[PDB]
RNA sequence: AGCCAGGAUGUUGGCUUAGAAGCAGCCAUCAUUUAAAGAAAGCGUAAUAGCUCACUGGUCGAGUCGGCCUGCGCGGAAGAU
């Protein structure tokens, strides 16, 4: 479970995701694992997937996370009324505008990497799709 | 010149007269006596130097005994008294164990050659010259 | 075979860029030294393809434009943030 | 499968086994054995190298391709499963025998030891070869 | 026998087969293999 | 230093079904030792662990058709496993000065 | 796409010597005989043996396989006068 340390502020606002994300290239590793969808992604979500795909890996190469949580997500206590104030805080989503990169691996053969990939874009509520680097 | 029926390749050292820890009941598991692989396993043995794991044909039949014909030993213990180690793979590429040269390895390589199955002599040479390359041993050349 | 038929653009602006988007053809525009630059339209099926080799985003262009032939290179280009497609390249003159 | 200059190669370096080439004779295994391939391969290592090519590939475009350019009578024996065995050192070499012999040595078939073409002939066993 | 909604290939010898309109794998070897909806 | 008898237990099965007896061998806690055939009988010489060896005997009773037949008796006293360590209490009692060991603990 | 074939001798290879041996995990991932064979994708063993595909011949004889981009649909989809 990934969170930041120490911030401005507790509990910020909800927000719009309207958008798309600036993320788009590869721009580490040899394959990504780029967001077709839309949404949050929990700090939990990218610490489960990130174990899905680097058992599938082999402690092998390298994968990189491009996204980070830093999002506060407040909660209203069950059996609570509205009002007397923002809920505490819960987990730390990433929201996720389409086209964003998501993981990043080098240091695979490519089809084991659309292994990997795979099964780690099974524990992502977003769809996503294998993508490579370019040649700019 | 029958298929497979029973036949396997596999025992310890020559010189180890009746073996039971390393076989055991390998050789025991078909029909054939213990008693028969140290009373006729050394028949062939004392002919040539003890001790050194040879290979041979166990083609069991139904009439209690069983024909045989002795092959040549493997390269890989060939690699040992004739290489100084004792040791042999494990660490490859990373690091090297040892080496020999080609003009010692190649001279060698005929002796196997009966058993063997080469067009020619040099055509049998880099193929167990590069058994040893498995073993991260770097022949010189 | 690094050659590209175009035909002039016409309707500069977001507007008939989207129109043209959806036509299986992108724009595309060719600038660079004394002369002044020249916005040309080229079809996106072929190019799409042609990206595909390493030489591509290297070895020189030969676009083809109203008979004449300019040399181009591709500097920059802009991905399709999730469909597979290109949306604008940036045709340096060689 | 390969593509043509890969295929077209296979046939023309077996064209350049025929213009030094002469006797040959079929073997055709069905149900043939890898101690079997120890036999008359272990009989090159004997006679001299690699060499000599069985090429089993009697494909009536593949091998026959070939046939125009050397000995017509050779598409004849096209149909069937068919491996020609050219030869080099010695003419009218006495490996022609040795298909009939190991055919009898735990073989099945083998093409029934047609031959190719020295005298232009049939099916005709020759135990007159220079020895 | 099985009903995931999943029915991707399990053994080689597996075949996507749709009788009457619904989607099914059927084997010839392993039966547990064999199974429903799709 | 825990540690159990392994005493040996040799046991005659049908040659056809010997080969469902080395299925039984990965279940038992026994490691493989040297046997050899007799004639369309056959057996082989095991080694198990007292704590199982008393459940061997449903095992040839089913594997063996009706034809499994063994026998065996304790022997070295070596053998040691997991896990935990678990021992039987208790020792010891009925003796004098016995609460001054308590002493010791602590 | 089917069809009788083939799909090797040392590899009982060194390893922690109780065993891993084409297939627990380590590395190398040889090269030969050759129409062809990874010193190995799966099954099967205490480990082997064994059974297939990779690949390659013939029979056969005309087109076919595998991804993307999307259109329209199928399944997933069970509630109480």
């Amino acid at each position: 479970m990934l969170q930041p340390k120490r911030t401005k502020f507790r509990k910020m606002h909800k927000g719009r995701n309207r958008g798309l994300a600036q993320g788009t290239d590869v721009s580490f590793g040899s394959f990504g694992l780029k967001a077709v969808g839309r949404g949050r992604l929990t700090a939990r979500q990218i610490e489960a997937a990130r174990r899905a795909m680097t058992r599938a890996v082999k402690r092998q190469g390298k994968i990189w996370i491009r996204v980070f949580p830093d999002k506060p997500i407040t909660e209203k206590p069950l059996a609570v009324r509205m009002g007397k104030g923002k809920g505490n805080v819960e987990y730390w989503v990433a929201l996720i505008q389409p086209g964003k990169v998501l993981y990043e691996m080098d240091g695979v053969p490519e089809e084991l990497a659309r292994e990997a990939f795979k099964l780690a874009a099974a524990k992502l509520p977003i769809k996503t799709t294998f993508v490579t680097k370019t040649v700019m | 010149a029958k298929k497979v029926q029973a036949y396997v390749k596999l025992q310890v050292a020559a010189g180890m007269a009746n073996p039971s820890p390393p076989v055991g009941p390998a050789l025991g598991q078909q029909g054939v006596n213990i008693m028969e692989f140290c009373k006729a396993f050394n028949a062939k043995t004392d002919s040539i130097e003890k001790g050194l794991p040879i290979p041979v044909v166990i083609t069991v039949y139904a009439d209690r005994s069983f024909t045989f014909v002795t092959k040549t030993p493997p390269a890989a213990v060939l690699l040992k008294k004739a290489a100084g180690i004792k040791s042999g793979s494990g660490k490859p590429n990373k690091d090297k164990v040892g080496k020999i040269s080609r003009a010692q390895l190649q001279e060698i390589a005929q002796t196997k050659a009966a058993d063997m199955t080469g067009a020619d002599i040099e055509a049998m040479t880099r193929s167990i010259e590069g058994t040893a390359r498995s073993m991260g041993l770097v022949v010189e050349d | 075979m690094f050659t590209i038929n175009a035909e002039v653009r016409k309707e500069q602006g977001k507007g008939a860029s989207r129109r043209l988007r959806a036509a299986n053809k992108f724009p595309a525009i060719i600038y660079g030294g004394k002369e002044a630059p020249l916005a040309i339209e080229l079809d996106h099926d072929k190019v799409m393809n042609m990206q595909a080799k390493a030489e591509f985003y290297s070895e020189v262009l030969t676009i083809v434009v109203d008979g004449k032939e300019i040399k181009v290179k591709a500097q920059d280009v802009q991905r399709h943030p999730y469909k597979p497609k290109l949306q604008h390249i940036d045709f340096v003159r060689a | 499968m390969a593509l043509n200059l890969q295929d077209k190669q296979a046939i023309v370096a077996e064209v350049s086994e025929v213009a030094k080439g002469a006797l040959s004779a079929v073997v055709a295994d069905s149900r043939g054995v890898t101690v079997d391939k120890m036999t008359e391969l272990r009989k090159a290592g004997r006679e001299a190298g690699v060499y000599m090519r069985v090429v089993r590939n009697t494909l009536l475009r593949r091998a026959v391709e070939g046939t125009p350019f050397e000995c017509l009578k050779d598409a004849f024996v096209g149909p069937t499963l068919i491996a020609y065995s050219m030869e080099h050192p010695g003419a009218a070499a006495r490996l022609f025998k040795e298909f009939a012999k190991a055919n009898a040595k735990f073989e099945v078939k083998a093409a029934a030891f047609e031959g190719e073409l020295i005298p232009a002939s049939q099916i005709d066993r020759l135990a007159t070869l220079p020895t | 026998m099985k009903v995931r909604a999943s029915v991707k290939k399990l053994c080689r010898n597996c075949k996507i087969v749709k009788r009457d309109g619904v989607i099914r794998v059927i084997c010839s070897a392993e039966p547990k293999h064999k199974q429903r909806q799709g | 230093e825990l540690l159990e008898p392994y005493l040996s237990f040799k046991i005659y099965a049908p040659q056809e079904y010997l080969s469902r007896a080395y299925n039984d061998a990965p279940k038992y806690c026994a490691n493989i030792v040297d046997t050899q055939l007799k004639n369309n009988e056959v057996i082989l010489s095991g080694e198990i662990p007292a704590r199982c060896i008393q459940e061997y005997r449903s095992d040839l009773t089913f594997f063996t058709n009706g034809r499994s037949v063994c026998l065996t008796e304790l022997k070295g006293y070596h053998v040691t496993t997991g896990e935990p360590v678990c021992q039987p209490r208790r020792p010891n009692s009925r003796i004098d000065k016995v609460r001054y060991m308590f002493n010791k603990i602590t």
